[PDB]
């Protein structure tokens, strides 16, 4: 077929890719596939698929896929992540941001299956990551959801934020480490420059940045109100 | 492979791992470089709760990507 | 171009090919460097075994990957 990967060595950027498999014992190359890969299930859970590692003495039976850049020789160990959502555009469907019709495009999970193309897909995500306007699930963690707003939509695999670029990327996962223990029911700590994520227990309304050097900024405050900690209310 | 876990205050680790290395094991190699119980530590990736259980490949963490760590009481 | 190919002990040879190469010029070609009679050579690149009728372009082997070494 015609993957898609994140080249975050040479390329820096979304490439066509390979699909490769190792013994899921010996980590080695030798293993013989029953039959292809039909769906990406096959290639993306674990032990979805079996074979024969011809390693003298090893028993392998499990395939374990990987992927690398097809743009330029790659060392056998230095993969790419799958964008799996990421297609060629067979059907040549117009981009529902910019409708023009491109390739390659991004294809949500929505029951529509909506089309947008890499670069409206980049815009979509800077502008919804600057609003703050990015959406965290205990279970998926930070994302988004299809851009004309459908249900149950939001995208699996967060290695397609790569899109964002290495800077924007990286404020992508702090966001999100900072919504994630928000959601945990932590705090962020008030104290301008540290930003600790907090995780008091439930009842305690004293919490103290304190992990130790360089982890706590020794600040005391009141989840309430944010303030170093009063033992009377927040006015 | 080389991975960094970072802490939201900015306090950056450097570790060598393998790609099938377990949570728990990270979370050993973080205590071995920081004397933090791993008990006291939760790894977030992409805004996720990293799993004890699971492996880096589990959550396709590739080299020199950045875990969050963030401590509990 | 070049590929390579990953013994078992681990040894990582290097042979000089051509797309058109059949996957019999290959076995050839290591038993020049390494002496292993193709008799005893068995080829393996993403999961599959290689076939001697046919070519290093019928298997998509380009430039500078690697091919797995398995004796019979
Ligand atoms: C190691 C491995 O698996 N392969 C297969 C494969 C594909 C591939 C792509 C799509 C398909 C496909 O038909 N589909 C169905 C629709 C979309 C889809 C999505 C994910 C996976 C498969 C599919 C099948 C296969 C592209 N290169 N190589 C390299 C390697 C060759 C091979 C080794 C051993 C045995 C059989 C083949
Ligand atoms: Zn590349
Ligand atoms: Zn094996
Ligand atoms: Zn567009
Ligand atoms: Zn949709
Ligand atoms: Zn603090
Ligand atoms: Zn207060």
């Amino acid at each position: 077929s015609s993957f898609f990967v994140y080249c975050k060595g040479p390329c820096h950027k979304v490439q066509p890719g390979k699909l490769r498999v190792q013994c899921g014992t010996c980590r080695q190359a030798t293993l013989t596939l029953a039959q292809g890969p039909s769906c990406w299930d096959d290639v993306l859970i674990p032990n979805r698929m079996s074979g024969e590692c011809q390693s003298p003495d090893c028993p392998g039976t499990r395939a374990e896929f990987f992927f690398k850049c097809g743009a330029h020789p790659t060392s056998d160990k230095d993969t790419s992540v799958a964008l799996n959502l990421i297609t060629n555009n067979s059907r040549s469907i117009p981009c529902i941001a910019c409708t023009d019709v491109r390739n390659p495009v991004l294809v949500f999970q929505c029951n529509h299956r909506h089309v947008i193309c890499l670069d409206c897909f980049h815009l979509y995500c800077v502008t919804r990551l600057n609003d703050r306007q990015f959406v965290h699930d205990a279970q998926l963690g930070y994302s988004l959801p299809c851009v004309a707003g459908c249900p149950n939509s939001l995208i699996k695999e967060l290695h397609h934020f790569r899109i964002l670029g290495e800077e924007q990327y990286n404020r992508y996962q702090q966001y999100g480490a900072e919504e994630c223990v928000l959601q945990m029911g932590g705090v962020l700590c008030p104290r301008p420059g540290c930003g600790a994520g907090l995780l008091p227990e439930q009842g305690q309304r004293k919490v103290t940045c304190e992990g130790g050097n360089g982890l706590g900024c020794g600040f005391v405050f009141c989840r309430d109100c944010k303030e170093a900690y009063h033992e009377g209310e927040c006015d | 492979m080389q991975i960094f876990v970072k802490t939201l205050t900015g306090k950056t680790i450097t570790l060598e791992v393998e790609p099938s290395d377990t949570i728990e094991n990270v979370k050993a190699k973080i205590q071995d470089k920081e004397g933090i119980p791993p008990d006291q530590q939760r790894l977030i990736f992409a805004g996720k709760q990293l799993e004890d259980g699971r492996t880096l490949s589990d959550y396709n963490i590739q080299k020199e990507s950045t875990l969050h760590l963030v401590l509990r009481l």
